[PDB]
């Protein structure tokens, strides 16, 4: 969530 | 409002349906089997089908889309390449050797004491790092002429098997000796110690004292695999390897040294990288003296408050739609219910918390039910009410919303609920459509990724996930035909260029997607 394309964007919230 | 509002050639209402993909297969297809007379008509004649997953939206190939990624790509008018995809492209196209920050780190070593370190998780786990990235780093550093290079190998055993370490160790040894003939292994220690993220600084200190002081078991290239095997026989696996020390003092992080962490996942790098370069070595509570004048580089940004240069720093995302409209002095409206409110703000606006001049926001409360299958319509009627209010007012030349139910009710797996959510969504879309025709707006309907079109697995089991299907792009304006890009499928990056064209506004150079309509 810290920057666009970081690891949290791989799968997101759901 | 804002000064140039009326200069627009067409006002545009953009609906982003959440989890509404295009499947011709009717089995478990909540959209097809729901009553959807509105989308049946909007998704006919001149409409498009655009990609919302995989490499089309900057994610690895075969990876389903998601709300954060999809709203980001829609709002940005460009593919935002996810770290894994980005670095893998750099590796395949030999772009490390021209990477600005890497050249900067090698220049620092070359102009200083000649010493450079690599540190990070050594395996093919792909969650925090990839061994292939480290090898490409060594090759590029060699070609940039750095005098002296050391590697600090963090054992995995968590994203890979607990006894795979010895194989990555063997590879690394052989690669340094025979493939590059350049670079030396200095440290082996488990991620348990090196890659803590729970402020357990007694764990960090083990890794820190190994890197800085050589506190651990002495070995060399001939012996270190055997050392590891003995730890395995003792039941100490990769994650938990206690330090092994190679090259003696030469291989420690010393005064004036430069260091590159090569993990691209930030959370488990923040503690050890701050111990080395952000004045947090004190929390390690070590008796060793801390080296002076260290410079740290990370593969990506680990914390914006860190002074470290990054080899792959964040996409700046200048002039996403929301910013560009304010720059053109055009006002705008963003509406969602609670569950997707961040998606029409933080993510739609470029993956950061910034609200632009003339941008109005509206939140509709989601219903307070245990699970959303218990109220499949969620708050779609309310989102539509607020959008119709804006269309009757005519103030904002661009208005957009999210409809939550197909995604959020799909995640429950309850097929009949998903049908009701798709019917509630279609009803709301039809009410917005009628308001747009009555007040002079063009309607475009899309989605951020699929979900509710596949509610059953082949074995008839519940399917509670997003999909790799295409999503719709519709357009009520009759003066336009949908056209494909020259070189690729259309995708979410093309939504915002198309809106701007339809609106008669300029496309910023940073939007590298393309309008997929012709006039
Ligand atoms: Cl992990
Ligand atoms: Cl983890
Ligand atoms: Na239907
Ligand atoms: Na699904
Ligand atoms: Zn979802
Ligand atoms: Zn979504």
């Amino acid at each position: 969530x810290d920057y666009p394309g970081d690891f949290c964007y791989l799968y997101g919230t759901c | 409002a804002m000064a140039n509002n009326s200069s627009v050639a067409n006002k545009v209402c953009l609906i982003v349906i959440d989890g509404w993909g295009v499947s011709e297969d009717p089995y478990g297809n909540a959209i097809l089997n729901a009553q959807t007379p509105v989308m049946d008509k909007l998704c006919s004649g001149n409409w498009a089908q655009i990609e919302a997953h995989g490499l089309h939206v900057g994610l690895p190939e075969g990876l389903m889309g998601n709300s954060e990624v999809g709203h980001l790509n829609i709002g940005a008018g460009r593919v935002i390449y996810q770290d894994i995809v980005r670095i893998n492209l750099a590796v395949k196209n030999n772009k490390f050797v021209t990477n600005e920050s890497l050249v900067d780190a090698c220049d620092r070593a070359k102009n200083g004491n000649g010493r450079l370190h690599l540190a990070g998780l050594v395996s093919d786990g792909g969650v925090h790092s990839h061994i292939d990235h480290m090898f490409a780093l060594v090759k590029a550093i060699k070609e940039l002429g750095v005098p002296e290079l050391y590697l600090h190998f963090y054992g995995d055993g968590r994203d890979t098997s607990p006894n795979s370490g010895v194989g990555f160790l063997e590879q690394t040894l052989e690669f340094l000796e025979k493939t590059t003939g350049y670079g030396k292994l200095a440290t082996v220690v488990g991620r348990y110690y090196a890659m803590d993220r729970d402020n357990r600084w007694e764990r960090i200190n083990v890794a820190y004292e190994a890197m800085i002081g050589g506190v651990g078991e002495t070995s060399d290239e001939a012996g270190v695999v055997e050392v590891v095997r003995k730890r395995y026989a003792a039941d100490e696996t990769d994650e938990f390897l206690k330090p092994i020390i190679l090259q003696g003092e030469k291989g420690r992080v010393q005064n004036d040294d430069t260091i590159i962490f090569f993990d691209y996942r930030a959370d488990r790098m923040r503690e050890i990288s701050a111990a080395m370069g952000m004045d947090r070595y004190k929390d390690c509570n070590s008796k060793l003296a801390h080296p002076s004048n260290l410079q740290v580089y990370g593969m990506t940004q680990y914390k914006a408050e860190f002074p470290f240069k990054s080899l792959f720093p964040p996409a700046s995302n200048k002039n996403v739609l929301a910013e560009w409209l304010a720059e053109q002095k055009v006002s705008q409206f963003h509406c969602a219910e609670t569950e997707k409110y961040a998606h029409v703000t933080f993510f739609f606006n470029g993956g950061l918390e910034k609200q632009f001049e003339g941008e109005e926001r509206c939140l509709v409360p989601s219903p307070k039910v245990a699970t959303y299958d218990l109220q499949p319509e969620m708050s779609a009627a309310g989102v539509a009410d607020k959008m119709i209010e804006q269309l009757e007012a005519g103030t904002h030349p661009f208005i957009m919303c999210n409809f939550a139910p197909p995604d959020m009710v799909g995640h429950t797996g309850v097929y009949e609920a998903a049908v009701k959510a798709c019917e509630a969504t279609d009803i709301a879309i039809g009410r917005i459509y009628e308001a747009t025709q009555k007040h002079g707006y063009s309607l475009m309907v899309t989605a951020d990724h699929g979900n509710a079109e596949k509610m059953k697995a082949p074995d008839g089991g519940k399917h509670t996930a997003h999909t790799c299907y295409r999503v719709p792009l519709t357009l009520s304006h009759p003066g336009f035909k949908f056209v494909d890009p020259a070189d690729r499928h259309p995708a979410l990056c093309d939504v915002a260029p198309t809106v701007l064209a339809i609106m008669g506004l300029p496309q910023p150079a940073e939007m590298t997607g393309v309008s997929i309509v012709q006039k």
